[PDB]
């Protein structure tokens, strides 16, 4: 993917904040009184399992 | 008579081995993970107030993601092992 | 019919001439047996006569999976799963899948599907000729307004009877409809002879009422050209409990199964008719 | 005066009544998006004697 | 109204003689908005009994089919023009005339010679015809579609072959692109 922003010039250094929009989400599982397990996803922009 | 001819199959992809990334295929059975001071100023950004003795890296480097876009990825070896 | 899918895949999949599958005809070809050319490999060049001969004694073995997974895929498709231009991306998406996961018991429920997803679409195109999907609306519908309690005459009971022979019978599968609301018939898949059923609130308080013969047009000339179309499309379903004085309803039923009749001896006697079609006279 | 009031429908059928069924299911169905609702005169008559 | 509807008329295609969808009878009805219940109730009969003639004259000039508006039409229902044969009677006893001029005799029934032959000729074209149909015939079939209730039934089963872009072999409607 290639983005080309167009802009008024600034006189001072600035950032081009992107949003990627996303379902970044996570799923909870807790089977023994002690214990938590959680699952995550982000699916466009993954980081894993 | 007539001669019997059983199928091949292909070992699972993500067999009980496998050694899993988002971006690439599966390795198996063993790789080498790299733990090492990556000096740019994506990574050195975490740095920051730390030193050689007690240091955050990336251990990802897909050659065409930038350090810090590798960084948040993971490396994801098979549950049942 | 839609075909058998298993055959659409191998159809498809496989060599177009002997395989390492028609092992009994290759080792006819080889050992001259062949009633039809047996000289036919005799005289084959040794550059492919001798590599014949090592395929049939000693064969190659092969992955039959992609095969099972497309007896799948054409299945889906013809059972109207998925869109055709799908296929290629869920023989993917499964293969992946399949693959990912593979093992010797997954082999062989994969073996067990192809065999329950051809038996699935034998059974879907007897399920479109049976037409149940419009009796079991014909049957829902015959819920909805009181069953076997009419008024002046129990031909309510006839009328009943011929919904459910008409709908079972007609061919086309006549499609019983549950609307948004009121419940339909479509007769012919084209619509355009189509009845709102829940709309004979007329042929009601008509059971029974005598047949003032003389002048169709009186007082009691009631009835919607929606209920009309409802008993002239049942009209060769009815001669039970209609004939003419019994009802109003009676008499328009001797005459729509007449008017029928009119329509099919003039149809007959119009394509005698038109025998030259072109000027002669 | 009723068949011009019906049919410009100033008395009588809701337009989930004088609509065919077909155009009253796509419109449930799209009214999220595309709404066909403004389209079509809905009739509200009074009580009249009792 | 859903029953008393007003007829489709179907439209032709020359190039093809293939039916171009259908409208309703857009152009030829009564204003009735200032007529009273008897008079409006004589418009409706006066409709009535026109839809009671195109269902009937639908039923006894149409080829009962299943689809409506087919894009092909078996040879069996097309009206072939079959004329009889061709009888030609030829000109020359030509075996006669070789030994004639080998003799050395010279030309310009032929006295000469009291022969003849007949030569009968198949006439009509060697494959009956399929495709669309011709004007008189399309006005024998595609009598005007009286639709009740129109628009009830789930889609997919609309009659869709009244648009006039439909392309009825495969369910899709004919763009630009």
């Amino acid at each position: 993917l290639d983005m080309t922003f167009e802009v008024d010039p600034m006189d001072e250094p600035t950032l081009l904040y992107l949003l990627f929009e996303v379902f970044d989400v996570v799923r909870v599982h807790q089977p023994h009184r002690g214990v938590i397990e959680a699952v995550y996803l982000r699916t466009p922009f993954s980081a894993g399992n | 008579e007539v001669p019997f001819v059983p199928p091949r199959y292909m070992a699972p992809t993500e067999g009980r081995n496998s050694i899993r990334y988002s971006e690439l295929a599966p390795q198996y059975d063993t790789t080498r993970v790299y733990l090492v001071d990556n000096k740019s100023a994506d990574i050195a950004s975490l740095n920051y107030q730390n030193d050689h003795s007690n240091f955050l890296t990336t251990v990802v480097q897909n050659n065409d993601f930038t350090p810090a876009e590798a960084s948040t990825q993971t490396i994801n070896f098979d549950e049942r092992s | 019919q839609a075909p058998d899918p298993a055959i659409r895949a191998a159809l498809q999949s496989q060599p177009s001439g002997i395989a390492s599958d028609d092992w009994e005809a290759a080792m006819q070809r080889i050992m001259a047996l062949t009633t039809r050319n047996p000289e036919s490999f005799r005289q084959q060049p040794q550059a492919n006569r001798l590599s014949a001969i090592l395929e049939a004694v000693v064969p190659s073995r092969t992955n039959p999976t992609h095969e099972k997974v497309l007896a799948i895929v054409n299945a889906l498709a013809e059972n109207k799963a998925i869109r055709p231009d799908e296929a290629g991306l869920v023989y993917n998406a499964l293969l992946e899948r399949v693959g990912r996961y593979n093992s010797t018991n997954v082999q062989s429920n994969l073996d067990r599907l192809v065999t329950d997803v051809r038996e699935a679409v034998a059974q879907r195109e007897r399920f479109k000729n049976e037409g149940l999907g419009s009796l079991v609306a014909l049957n829902a519908f015959l819920a909805t307004q009181p069953a076997n309690v009419p008024r002046g005459q129990d031909d309510y009971t006839n009328f009943i009877s011929a919904l459910r022979l008409m709908v079972t019978e007609v061919p086309q599968s006549e499609v019983y409809q549950s609307g948004p609301d009121y419940f339909f018939q479509t007769s012919r898949q084209g619509l355009q002879t189509v009845n709102l059923s829940q709309a004979f609130k007329n042929l009601r308080g008509l059971w029974g009422v005598q047949a003032p013969v003389g002048d169709r047009s009186t007082v009691s000339s009631l009835l919607t050209p929606n209920s009309r179309l409802l008993l002239l499309l049942i009209a060769p379903f009815t001669d039970s409990g209609s004939v003419n004085r019994n009802s109003y309803l009676g008499h328009l039923l001797t005459l729509y199964r007449e008017a029928i009749g009119q329509a099919q001896v003039d149809e007959q006697t119009f394509q005698e008719i038109t025998s030259v079609s072109r000027a002669l006279g | 005066m009723m068949p011009q009031w019906a049919y410009m429908h100033i008395a009588g059928q809701d337009a989930s009544e004088y609509l065919s069924p077909g155009l009253v299911q796509f419109a449930r169905a799209t009214d999220t998006y595309f709404s066909l609702g403004n389209k079509f005169r809905n009739p509200t008559v009074a009580p009249t004697h009792d | 109204s859903k029953e008393i509807p007003t007829p489709y008329m179907w439209s032709y295609q020359p190039q093809m003689g293939l039916a171009a969808g259908a409208s309703q009878d857009y152009s030829t009805r009564m204003n009735w908005l200032s007529a009273g219940p008897s008079m409006i109730s004589r418009v409706n009969g006066v409709r009535n009994h026109r839809n009671q003639i195109l269902l009937e004259q639908a039923a006894v000039t149409s080829t009962p089919r299943a689809k409506l508006n087919p894009r092909n039409w078996p040879s069996t229902l097309v009206y072939q023009e079959i004329p009889g044969p061709t009888t030609v009677l030829l000109p020359r006893d030509a075996l006669a005339e070789v030994r004639m001029t080998n003799s050395g005799v010279q030309l310009a029934r032929s006295s000469f010679t009291p022969n003849q032959a007949y030569l009968t000729l198949q006439s009509s074209s060697s494959e009956p015809r399929s495709g669309g149909i011709g004007t008189l015939q399309f006005v024998e079939e595609f009598v005007p579609s009286v639709y009740f209730n129109p628009f009830s039934g789930s889609p997919g089963l609309y009659p869709d072959e009244f648009i006039p872009n439909f392309d009825a072999v495969r369910e899709a409607v004919d763009g630009y692109d």
